[PDB]
């Protein structure tokens, strides 16, 4: 378990989700397979909180749960989960996510080009370019709505594009230590 | 009723001792003297001697006699800060603000002059645990960030699609 790898699951870790995942991924990380009752003591949460949380862990897959049975003095079966860090699959769904917001950096920016810039305040609903044309009164010589007729602004749609813009600054600048910590665990 | 109702008035008594500032230790008879227990059997007695004053982790042994344990309640911001360092190391967990309330008078003054170095978990009964804040790796995001992250839905999506999109982006 080369040390790279702990160091960006904890990195990941204590940067995208809470300290609640940060200690649970801290225990499994000082006993490679641990049982679902073990976690549970030493941390005082409530059986709720810890299920939800590892329901959610489950969702995104970063560990592996595997199932055993067996039976007890007093003759009970026992029935105890087994969870254990696969990091093939932590690193397979890192870029994942990787990529799916890397995907979304270009979605958002065709989007922002993509939004009405025609708005009506009299029934506050987006109102396409291209439609303009129909909503415009040829007779009356200028352009209305046919339902609220009001003047249009434009104005309301300059800002989110900048800020978009200016968002991918910090993005691409919070972003590069993940990258610099995948290159050595390509190995 | 006997052997086992005297056990919780001496130790209420001996607590409420400390309580005015008694650090010395008290001998058994000292506070027999004041609880009116003048009449308790032998019996009881080195049965009190050999479990209950022994036992429990609220009573201290030192020169043969018997006194409170205020060293290992917190009385102090030094000590919270210490024994929230050791849980961390050690992963033992984090501790009840009531047992550092009724250990330490006046805890928030300790609580407020940690700030950010204390974290609550607020569990639905008002309750709150203390953690230590590991300042080892810490980093964070904008809540528009983290409303964008919420609304990618993973829990219901499956792991042949995971890996069609690796080689549908090409990567
Ligand atoms: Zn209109």
């Amino acid at each position: 378990v080369p040390a790279a790898l702990k160091r960006l699951a904890k990195y990941v870790i204590r940067g995208f989700y809470g300290i609640e995942h940060a200690l649970a991924l801290d225990i499994l990380i000082r006993n490679s397979c641990v049982k679902e009752e073990d976690m549970l003591e030493l941390l005082k949460f409530d059986r709720k909180q810890l299920r939800s949380v590892l329901n959610n862990l489950k969702g995104d897959k970063f560990i592996k749960c595997r199932m055993r049975v067996e039976t007890a003095a007093d003759g009970k079966t026992t029935r105890h989960n087994y969870y254990f860090i696969n990091y093939r699959t932590l690193v397979n769904v890192v870029k994942y996510k990787l990529d799916h917001m890397r995907r979304r950096i270009e979605t958002d920016e065709r989007d922002s080009t993509n939004r009405a810039s025609f708005k009506c305040p009299v029934c506050s609903s987006t109102f396409t370019d291209l439609e303009a044309n129909q909503l415009f009164d040829p007779m009356t010589g200028t352009f209305r709505c046919t339902f609220c007729h009001t003047e249009v602004e434009e104005d309301e749609s300059a800002m989110p594009k900048k800020d978009a813009r200016t968002l991918l600054a910090r993005f691409n600048e919070q972003i590069e230590p993940i990258y610099a910590l995948l290159r050595e665990t390509e190995d | 009723g006997y052997k086992f109702g005297v056990l919780a008035k001496i130790v209420n008594y001996m607590k409420t001792r400390h309580q005015r500032g008694d650090t010395h230790p008290l001998t058994l008879d000292e506070i027999l003297d004041e609880t009116q227990h003048l009449d308790i059997g032998l019996k009881q007695k080195q049965w009190l001697m050999t479990e209950a004053l022994v036992n429990n982790p609220k009573i201290e042994v030192i020169d043969g006699k018997y006194a409170f344990k205020p060293k290992y309640n917190v009385r102090d911001k030094k000590a919270l800060l210490r024994l929230l360092d050791q849980h961390d190391q050690r992963g033992l967990g984090g501790i009840l603000l009531e047992d550092i309330e009724e250990a330490l008078p006046n805890s928030q003054k300790a609580v407020k002059a940690l700030g950010d170095q204390i974290l609550f978990v607020n569990r639905p009964d008002k309750k709150k645990i203390l953690f230590f804040n590991d300042k080892s790796c810490q980093f964070s995001v904008d809540e528009e960030f983290q409303k964008l992250w919420r609304s990618v839905t993973v829990d219901s999506m499956d792991e042949e699609k995971i890996e069609e999109y690796l080689k549908r982006q090409g990567i």
